[PDB]
C-alpha cells in the first residue's frame, strides 16, 4: 500500500511490469501491422472494418493484467 | 526475405542464354538456320516447327516462363519493385486496352505481358463501360495506375489525352514509387529512363518546340527541361552538351534509331551492374534485362535471316 | 517574456550556495508574460515554440564539446609526452616517447574536426530567421556558399 | 500481499516476466504474419472464415507464463 | 528531500517502469505509422479524418498505469 | 507460504527460462514462415493445409524446456 | 545524498529512469516521421505543416518521468 | 533436498543455459530457412522437398546441454 | 567529498544512465534520419537546408540526460 | 552428488555454455547457406559429392565437445 | 592505486559507462550513414564533403562524457 | 563432488566461454560468407579457387585455444 | 600480482572489458560500410588509394584500450 | 600465476572476457562485410593481391586479445 515491509514491495513489483513489458511489445506489433492498415483504408474504403480491426490484436497481452490487477487493486 | 531464393532462383535462370555468338551466326544463318538454332535453345522449347511469329510467340512464352511468373509472387519488398516494371509495359498495355475499347476495336486483340491483375481485371475493365468504370475495375485489385488513370480521369473523360497525360503523371507517380523502396538499381535504370524517354520525346516532338514541360517528363537528373527543349527547338547541341554526362554514345547521334542504341547501351552498362547484388535489386533486374537484350536481338535477327536481309541491316542493332 | 523566471530557477543550482534566492516562484507570472502575443496572433499551433527553446540547449553543447574536445586535445601531449601511466611517474615521460612521436599527428587530424563545430553553433543561427533570406531554400544563394573565404 | 521468506518474493514478482518476456516475443510474431495478413483478407473476401482462424498460431507463447503462475502462486 | 516510510521505494518500482517502458514502445509504434500517414494524405484528403482515428492506438498503455500508481503512489 | 535459503533460489529462478527462451525462439521461427504463408491459402484453400503443417516445428522447444523445469523443481 | 533514506533514494534513482527510457522513445519516433520528412517537400505544401505537426507528439512520454519527479520528491 | 547447499541449486542453472541459449538458435535457424520454404513451393513443386528436409536440421542444438548432462547426472 | 555509501551511490549510479539513455536514442535516431539527406543532396544540392536539418534535432535527448547527470553532483 | 565442494558451482556454469553455444554457431551456418539454397538445389545439383565432402570434416568436432566435458569433470 | 576509497568507487563505475556507450554509438552512427555513400566519392572529388558533413553530428557524444568525468576528477 | 575454496574456481572459468562466445562470433561469420561461399562455385566455377582462398579466414580462433586450455589448467 | 584492495580489484576486471569491448564496437562499426565498401576497388583500382584511407575512423576504439591497460596495472 | 588473492581471480575471469568479446565482433564484422565481395572477385581477379589487403581489417580485433592475455597470464 503505502506500509509494510520490503518483501510485499516484492508482489507490487512485477504487476506494472506485466502491463508495462507486454506494451513495449503492443507498440512494436502495432507499428508493422499499423503501417500496413494505412493503405488497405486509403486505397479500399471497404477494407476499414478489416484494418480498424487489425491494429488491435497484438494490444491483448497487456489486458490480462488488468483483469487480475482490478480484481486485486488495493488488496495489498 | 525472399531474394536469398531471388538471387539464387535467378543465379540459376541466368544460365539459358543463347550466346553473342549465337547472334552472330545468326547473321550468318538463313531463317531456316536461324530457326534451327533457335529450337536447340531454350526459344526451341517455345517453338515448335519453323516461322517467325512462333519464333516471336515463343520469345513471349520464353520470358514468360523465366520471369513472368514472378509477378505473382508478389510479397518481398522487391517483388513489388519489379511489380513496378512490369507494370510500366502492362501500362502500355493498358493504354492499349482503352484505345481498343474506344475505337470499337474488340478487347480480344490486345496480348498482356505477363499482368499482376489477372484476365479478368481486364476483361471486366473493358467491360466496365465509363472510363471511370474501365479505370475502377483495374483499382479493385489494387493498382497505382488504376488511380492515376482516375486522377487524370477526374477532370476530363476524353481518352487518348488522358492516357497521355496519365504517361507522364504515371512516371511521375513511378518517380515516388521507385523512390518508396530502396534497392538503388531498379531506381537508377529508370533515372537513366526518365533520361532516355525526354531525349527520345524531345527528339519526336523535335521542330515543335512549344511550351517543352507538357512533354517534358519530370525527373531529368543530366537533363531537364531546357535542354530537352533545345534539343525539341532542334538544337542537336544539347547531346553535344550532354555529353560527360553518363550518356556517351549518344554522342553526336543525329538519328533516333542509333539514339535508341546508344541509349540501350548506356542503360544496360547501368542493367549490367547487377551481377551479385544482394537484397539489392541488380541480380534478377539485370537478368530480366539480359532476357529482354536477348529477345531484341532474336526477333530483329529472326526477321534478317527471314528475308534473308543483310548482316548489315542488323549490325548496328544486334550489340551494343 | 518568459526569461526571468528561468533565470529564477537557474540560480540555486547555479551558484548552488552563491545564488537561487535572487528569485524564486517568479516563473509563475514570467510564463505568462512568454505566452501573451503568440496568442494574439492566434497562432493555431503555438506548442511549436518548445522547439526554440530546444537550441538554446544545443548552442551551449556545441561550445561546450568545443571545449571538452578542446581540452582533450591538450591531455593527448599530456598522455602522450607527459604524466599518466601506473599513478603517474617520471620515465613515464620517455616510455611514452615510444608512443609521443605518434601522438602528434593523429591530434592534428582530428582537431580540424572540431572547428567545424563553431560553424555547427553557426548553422543553428543562420537558418533561424534573425535577418536572413534562407528558409530552406526561398530566393537567394545558401549562406553555405558565403562565409568559406 | 502477505508477508513472507525470499522463495515467495522470488514467485510472485516472476507472474509478469513469464507473461512479459513471450508478450513481447508474441506481438512480433503476430505482427509479421499479420501484415501479410492484411493483405489476404484484401485479396479474398470470401476466405475471412478462414483469414480468421488462419492467425491465430503465435499467440501460444503467453499462455505458458500463465501456467507456470498457475502452479508457482499458493507461495505467494 | 524528506521521508515517508519502509514500503515507498520498493512500491514504487514497477511505476516507473510501467511509463518507461510502455513510452518507449508507443514513440516507435506512433513514428512508423505517423510516417506511414502521410501517403495516404496526399493521396486522399478524405483519410485526414481517418489519420484522426488511426494514430492514437499506443499511447493508451501509460494512462492506466497513472491511476494505478497514484492509487499505490503518492499514497504519502 | 514459502521461507527463504540460499539454496532454494537458485533452482526457484530456472524452471521459467527454460520455457521462456525456447518461447522467444519459437515466436521469431514462426512469425517470419507465417507472414510468407499467406498468400498460399488465399489462392489454394488446398494449400491451407500444407501451410498449417510446415508452420508447426518450432514449437517443440518449448517442451524440451518443460523436461528439465520439472526435473529442477522438485527438490525445491 | 539526499537526507538519506534507502527508500528515498530507492524512488529517487526510478523518477529520473523514468524521464531516460522516454527520450530513448522520442528520439527515434522522431526518427521514423523524420523519414517521411524527406518525402513531405514533394508530397503536398499543405500536408507539409501536417508532417511538420506530427513531429509534435512524442516529448509527452517524456513528460511522465518528469511528473514522477516533481510529486514524489520535496514530498520525500 | 530442502534449502541444501548453494552447490545443488547452482549446479542445476547452468544446465538450463545450456538448452535453453541453445533452443533460441533453432528456432531463428528453422525461421529463416521456413520462410523461404514458403517461397520454394511456389516456386517449385519439386524443390519443397529440400526446404521441407532443411527445416529439420537446427533442433539438435538443445540437445547438446542434455548428453553431457544425462552422463554427469548422479550428481545433482 | 567523504567515504561513499549505498544512498550516495544511489544518486551516484544514475548520473552516467541519464546521459547514456539519451545519447543512445539521439544516435540511433539520428542514424535514419541523417541517413537520409546524402541521396537527397545528390539528387537536389538545393534541397542541403533538410540534410542539414536531420542531424542536429534528435541531439536535444542527449543534453537532457547530461543535465540529469550533472545535477545529481552537486547533491551526492 | 548434491551439495558438495565450491570449485563444482563455479566450474559448473561454463561446461554448458561450451556445448550450447557452439550449437547455435553451427545452427547459423546451416540457416543462411539454407536459405540461398532452393535456387541453389536448382543450380548446383552439381556440387553433391564435394558438398557431401565437406559436410563430413566438421562433425568430428561435436564428439571433441563431449569428450572435454567428460574429461574435465573431476572438480564436479 | 590499492585499496580504493568507498566513494572512489561510486563514481568509478559510472565513468566507464559514458566513454563506453558514446564512443560505441559514435561509430555505428557514422557506419551506416558512411555506408550509403561511395558511388559518390567515385564521382566528384569536390562534392565530397557531404558525406563528410554527415559523420560531424553524431561526434558531439563522447566529448560529452568527457566534460561530465572532468567535474568528477579529484573525487575519483 | 570437489575441492573447496572460491580461487581455483575462480580460475577455472575462461576456458569455457572461450568456447562459447568466439563461437558465436564464427558462426555470424559462416552464415553469411558460406552462403555466398558455397554458392560461389555454383554459378562461377572459376570462383572455386577463388573460393578456396577468400573463405578461410574465421578457422584459427578455436585450435590456439585447446593449446592455452592445456596452459590454463595448470594455473588450476 | 596476488592480492589487490578495491581500486586494483576494479580495474583488474577493467582492463579485460575494455580490450574486448573495443573490439566489438568495431566490428560492428566495420559491417555495414565493410560490406558497401567493395564495388568501388573492383572498378576503380586508381581511387584505391581513397578507399584504404576510407575505412579508418571508428577503428580508434581498439588503441585507447592498449593504453589504458597499460595505465590501469601500476594501479593493480 | 595459479593461486593467489584478491587481485588475481578479477584479472583471471577478464582475461577470457578480453579474448571472447572480441571474437564475436570480429565475426560479425567478417560476416557483412565477406558477403558482398565475392561477386566482385569473380569478376575481379584483378584485385586479388588488393583481396589479402581487404578482408585483412576486423581481423586485428583477435591480434589484441593475444598481447593482452599472454602478458596477463603466459606472463603473471
Amino acid at each position: 500500500a503505502a506500509s509494510g515491509g520490503l518483501d510485499r514491495g516484492l508482489i507490487a513489483v512485477g504487476m506494472g511490469l506485466a502491463v508495462g513489458l507486454a506494451a513495449l511489445g503492443t507498440g512494436v506489433a502495432q507499428a508493422r501491422i499499423g503501417a500496413a492498415g494505412v493503405g488497405a483504408i486509403a486505397e479500399d474504403r471497404s477494407n476499414f472494418g478489416t484494418a480498424l480491426i487489425f491494429l488491435l490484436l497484438p494490444e491483448t497481452l497487456v489486458i490480462f493484467g488488468l483483469l487480475i490487477a482490478f480484481i486485486l487493486n488495493g488488496r495489498l | 526475405d525472399d531474394f536469398a531464393y531471388l538471387n539464387a532462383r535467378v543465379r540459376v535462370r541466368r544460365g539459358t542464354l543463347l550466346k553473342e555468338s549465337f547472334f552472330q551466326e545468326a547473321l550468318d544463318l538463313s531463317f531456316a538456320d536461324f530457326l534451327r538454332l533457335l529450337s536447340e535453345t531454350v526459344y526451341g522449347g517455345e517453338l515448335a516447327g519453323q516461322g517467325l511469329p512462333d519464333v516471336d510467340r515463343a520469345v513471349l512464352r520464353t520470358q514468360a516462363k523465366l520471369v513472368g511468373d514472378l509477378p505473382r509472387l508478389v510479397t518481398g519488398e522487391a517483388r513489388e519493385a519489379v511489380r513496378l516494371l512490369l507494370l510500366r509495359n502492362d501500362l502500355h498495355n493498358l493504354q492499349a486496352l482503352l484505345r481498343a475499347k474506344a475505337t470499337g476495336r474488340p478487347f480480344e486483340e490486345v496480348l498482356l505481358l505477363p499482368g499482376t491483375l489477372r484476365e479478368e481485371v481486364w476483361r471486366q475493365a473493358y467491360e466496365a463501360q465509363d472510363p471511370a468504370g474501365m479505370a475502377q475495375v483495374l483499382a479493385v485489385p489494387g493498382h497505382p495506375l488504376a488511380r492515376a488513370l482516375r486522377a487524370v480521369l477526374r477532370e476530363t473523360q476524353d481518352l487518348a489525352r488522358v492516357e497521355a497525360l496519365l504517361a507522364k503523371r504515371f512516371f511521375e507517380d513511378v518517380a515516388k514509387a521507385a523512390k518508396g523502396l530502396d534497392q538503388p538499381a531498379l531506381r537508377d535504370y529508370l533515372a537513366l529512363e526518365v533520361d532516355a524517354e525526354n531525349l527520345r520525346t524531345a527528339f519526336k516532338l523535335q521542330g515543335s518546340g512549344l511550351a517543352p514541360d507538357a512533354f517534358f517528363l519530370k525527373g531529368g537528373r543530366f537533363v531537364d527541361r531546357v535542354r530537352f527543349a533545345r534539343l525539341m527547338e532542334g538544337d542537336y547541341a544539347v547531346l553535344d552538351e550532354l555529353s560527360g554526362t553518363p550518356f556517351s554514345g549518344l554522342s553526336g547521334v543525329r538519328d533516333l534509331k542509333a539514339l535508341e542504341r546508344g541509349l540501350r547501351c548506356v542503360l544496360l552498362k547501368e542493367a549490367k551492374k547487377g551481377v551479385q547484388d544482394p537484397l539489392g535489386v541488380g541480380l534478377v533486374l539485370a537478368y530480366v534485362k539480359e532476357r529482354e537484350w536477348e529477345a531484341v536481338r532474336l526477333r530483329l535477327l529472326a526477321r534478317r535471316a527471314y528475308f534473308g536481309l543483310p548482316r548489315a541491316q542488323v549490325e548496328e542493332e544486334v550489340v551494343c | 517574456g518568459g526569461l526571468v523566471g528561468v533565470l529564477a530557477l537557474a540560480a540555486s543550482y547555479l551558484g548552488n550556495l552563491q545564488a537561487g534566492w535572487l528569485q524564486g516562484l517568479m516563473y509563475l507570472g514570467f510564463g505568462v508574460f512568454l505566452l501573451a502575443v503568440l496568442m494574439s496572433r492566434i497562432w493555431l499551433m503555438i506548442p511549436e515554440i518548445f522547439t526554440q527553446a530546444g537550441h538554446i540547449l544545443s548552442h551551449i553543447r556545441i561550445y561546450a564539446v568545443g571545449a571538452a574536445g578542446g581540452i582533450l586535445a591538450g591531455l593527448l601531449t599530456d598522455v602522450g609526452f607527459a604524466l599518466a601511466e601506473r599513478l603517474g611517474l617520471l620515465g613515464v615521460l620517455l616510455g611514452l616517447l615510444v608512443a609521443g612521436v605518434l601522438h602528434l599527428l593523429i591530434l592534428l587530424l582530428t582537431t580540424l574536426g572540431h572547428m567545424l563545430q563553431p560553424i555547427r553553433l553557426l548553422w543553428v543561427e543562420f537558418f533561424t530567421k534573425f535577418g536572413f533570406y534562407e528558409e530552406n531554400g526561398r530566393p537567394y544563394r545558401p549562406f553555405k556558399s558565403v562565409r568559406e573565404a
